[PDB]
RNA sequence: UUGACAUUGUGAAGAGACAUAGAGGGUGUAGAAUAAGUGGGAGCUUCGGCGCCAGUGAAAUACCACUACCUUUAUAGUUUC
RNA sequence: GAAGACAUUGUCAGGUGGGGAGUUUGGCUGGGGCGGCACAUCUGUUAAACGAUAACGCAGAUGUCCUAAGGGGGGCUCAUG
RNA sequence: CGCGGGGUGGAGCAGCCUGGUAGCUCGUCGGGCUCAUAACCCGAAGGUCGUCGGUUCAAAUCCGGCCCCCGCAACCA
């Protein structure tokens, strides 16, 4: 489904363009939510990724997978090292994952220029007057 | 605007059951094996008013 | 295509028992409407006969009542106006001209019925006779849309080949295409069938 | 009414003891308040018609007029659905009611 | 008001450019459907919550138009255009201005 | 709230429906004649049923294809309920 | 056990929808309102014999009609007595 | 305006699908019936069937334009 507006009875209070309760897309998708969620219970391990598996028409499934940042096996390997760095924590509630850079539109392209390295970063960058003391 | 009677009442806090004096729901029993096969007899010992 | 081996091209010449001459029928189908700006008229032109022995009351003096006797049948003019008035009903298609306009006021009260008269509806009234006799007695009959839309006339007699009758339905389908307009269907060229007074029909 | 049911539902035979109690006036409202100080609260009771227009679509104005009809729509607001809702027929009933 | 249904003039048809003639008729609103650029750009706006979008048109005070004459020349396939003065009923048939008549009947 | 699509899979029976195959029957005067009815036709058949050049009406008729508008009128190939 | 592999839920479209959201609801003007239109316009006057010139000043009036009541040519003279 | 319906004596309506004859009432004049009045029945005066064209052996009717009125609906200068 999608995601209705907390507002009581209805009432949000503002232009009827800023009036929606039914229409709400939600900029992620539920893949990304749903990797989260699991990293909020399993929040002491680096998810990976998941995948679509099965779906019926109210729920939708997916398969999680993970590592053990404190395991030795994992630890050690010069294979995924770089999953034991703070760097890599909980890239998933940002979107540091696949499927985070699907919905961000992390993407190299001229079909991405507002989000070249960062969506509001870049809007920032943009308005903010670059002013030398010698104003050319 | 503002809110009606029956609006009101859809949260149900001094709009609920005052119950206190009563010792219990009216209900019967469970259909098993007895109550469909033959019988089986209850004593009645009190009968109060609630 | 229509040159192959049925419709109205050979096999017909053969099942014919009779000792007269039987003429073919054109019934051709493509839905129009049942207004009067939504038909099409016109005549057809065909280069061979309909090998028909039928009678015109044709009359014209001058410059055109010389060849108005090798093309023409009878030899009538035009002082022959109190004779048309009393029982004569033997003219299927007649032909006036326009050195008779004047006294075609007097052609109405026993000729009005069956349509005798140089009105409006068939082209009748005109000078040239030496053309249009290749489309009398080598028949060119009407296109005219009846009570709801077709055309009904006749082909030719199936007395004849496969050469001249191929020739003939071939050069007035090009004015069942063109003089159609956008009031009508799909299909100008479909389901058409073809008989004659005693051998059976063949459809295309 | 009358619904078909299943031959497997239960019932204990005759009827029950009380008959004739709601059969009686109560003469006074300090009776009707024990009533409710037992089932639950819902009395005592306002008229829409002496309150305002923010508290019902029947109140607001300077005499006891309504405005509009008490008649509501089977497919109405739960803000707008508080009268005769559905009614196949009003006013003061000339037959023995029932059914069919 | 009455008018002709043919009329001879100037057309400048490059072949002509020239007195012809021709066959006078009315201008039809035509058909607007889509492919508009307007029609894309207003629907895409209008695509969603707020509602309309664009201004509308409520009041109306005219009660009369402008009848457009199509007249195409019979000869180089062009058209012309030319318009009047606001009128009520119209015609272009027959019934001409008689030359003196009466109130019978 | 109503329709739609996915969830939503299997079997049976019937009713409508477009295509086919087929059939039937429809104005008063009138001419020994039930006629929406277009064209050709003077023979199809052993009998003569009618014809027929003609003729009353406002239009014609055996040999038969078609325009065929239509009929709570047929297949069980499509589609819907 | 009951219904039933329908209802149900998700997603769109038509509707209903002051329950509730947001916003607006002319101007001139002897207060305002009501009545009006001196707002887009034209005739005579106001208007002080260049030009310029206001009033809810006056007497009035328009939002059209006409392939002819238009353009050209030829002839003629009307109301009234 | 996108669509659809109606228009018939002074009043108000049939007839339309499947064209040939204008049926009915109230208003009016006159008659019949009873000993007579009322009620009743009937004859007649009374409809260019709003306007243009056409088809047809023949149009209030069937198709296309126009006028008058109403309803649903669309509504980006």
């Amino acid at each position: 489904g999608n995601r209705k507006r907390p507002v009581p009875k209805g009432a949000t209070y503002g232009k009827p363009t800023n009036q929606g309760v039914n229409e709400l897309k939600y900029q992620r998708s539920l893949r990304a939510t749903a990797e989260e969620r699991v990293g909020r219970r399993a929040a002491n391990l680096r998810v990976l990724n998941s995948y679509w598996v099965n779906q019926d028409s109210t729920y939708k499934y997916f398969e999680v997978i993970l590592v053990d940042p404190q395991h030795k096996a994992i630890r050690r390997d010069a294979r995924y090292n770089w999953i034991c760095d703070p760097v890599h924590k909980h890239r998933e509630a940002r979107g540091l994952t696949a499927t985070g850079k699907k919905s961000r539109g992390i993407n190299k392209g001229h079909k991405f220029n507002n989000t070249k390295a960062g969506r509001r970063k870049t809007w920032k960058r943009q308005n903010t007057l670059s002013l030398w003391r010698y104003r050319k | 605007g503002r809110v009606i009677r029956n609006q009101r009442k859809g949260a149900g806090s001094i709009f609920t059951s005052h119950t206190r004096l009563r010792q219990g729901a009216a209900k019967l029993r469970t259909l098993d094996y007895a109550e469909r096969h033959g019988y089986i007899r209850g004593i009645v010992k009190q009968i109060v008013h609630d | 295509v229509k040159e192959l081996l049925k419709y109205s091209n050979e096999t017909k010449k053969r099942n014919f028992l009779e000792t007269v001459e039987l003429q073919v029928g054109l019934k051709n189908y493509d839905p129009q409407r049942d207004k009067r700006f939504s038909g099409s008229l016109k005549l057809p032109n065909c280069p061979r006969p309909n090998m028909s022995i039928c009678i015109f009351g044709d009359a014209f003096d001058v410059d055109r009542a010389k060849s108005c006797g090798v093309d023409a049948m009878s030899v009538d003019d035009l002082k022959k106006l109190n004779k048309n008035k009393k029982l004569i009903k033997k003219l299927s298609k007649k032909y006036n001209a326009f050195i008779a306009s004047e006294v075609l006021i007097k052609q109405v009260p026993r000729l009005l019925g069956p349509q005798l008269s140089k009105a409006g509806k068939f082209p009748t009234p005109v000078s040239h006779n030496d053309d249009l006799y290749g489309k009398v007695t080598d028949v060119r009959s009407t296109i005219k849309f009846q009570l709801k839309k077709v055309l009904c006339l006749a082909v030719a007699v199936g007395n004849v080949e496969m050469e001249e009758d191929v020739l003939v339905n071939q050069i007035l389908m090009s004015v069942n295409f063109f003089v159609s307009l956008l009031k009508k269907n799909w299909q100008n060229v479909g389901s058409l069938v073809v008989k004659s007074s005693m051998g059976p029909a063949f459809r295309l | 009414a009358k619904k078909v049911i299943s031959s497997d539902a239960r019932g204990v035979i005759g009827v029950i003891a009380g008959g004739g109690r709601v059969d009686k006036p109560l003469l006074k409202a300090g009776r009707a308040f024990h009533k409710y100080r037992l089932k639950r609260n819902s009395w005592p009771k306002t008229r829409g018609v002496a309150m305002n227009p923010v508290d019902h679509p029947h109140g607001g104005g300077n005499h006891q007029h309504i405005g509009k009809a008490s008649t509501i729509s089977r497919g109405a607001v739960s803000g707008q659905k508080a009268g005769l809702i559905a009614a196949r027929r009003t006013g003061l009933l000339r037959g023995s009611q029932k059914t069919q | 008001v009455n008018v002709p249904k043919t009329r001879k003039t100037y057309c400048k048809g490059k072949t002509c450019r020239k007195h012809t003639q021709h066959k006078v008729t009315q201008y039809k609103a035509g058909k607007a459907s889509l492919f508009a650029q307007g029609k894309r750009r207003y629907d895409r706006k209008q695509s969603g919550f707020g509602g309309q979008t664009k201004p509308v048109f409520h009041k109306k005070a005219k009660t009369t138009k402008k009848v457009v004459l199509r007249l195409e020349c019979v000869k180089c396939k062009t058209r012309a255009q030319l318009t009047l003065k606001r009128c009520k009923h119209f015609e272009l048939g027959g019934e001409k201005k008689q030359k003196g008549q009466a109130l019978q009947f």
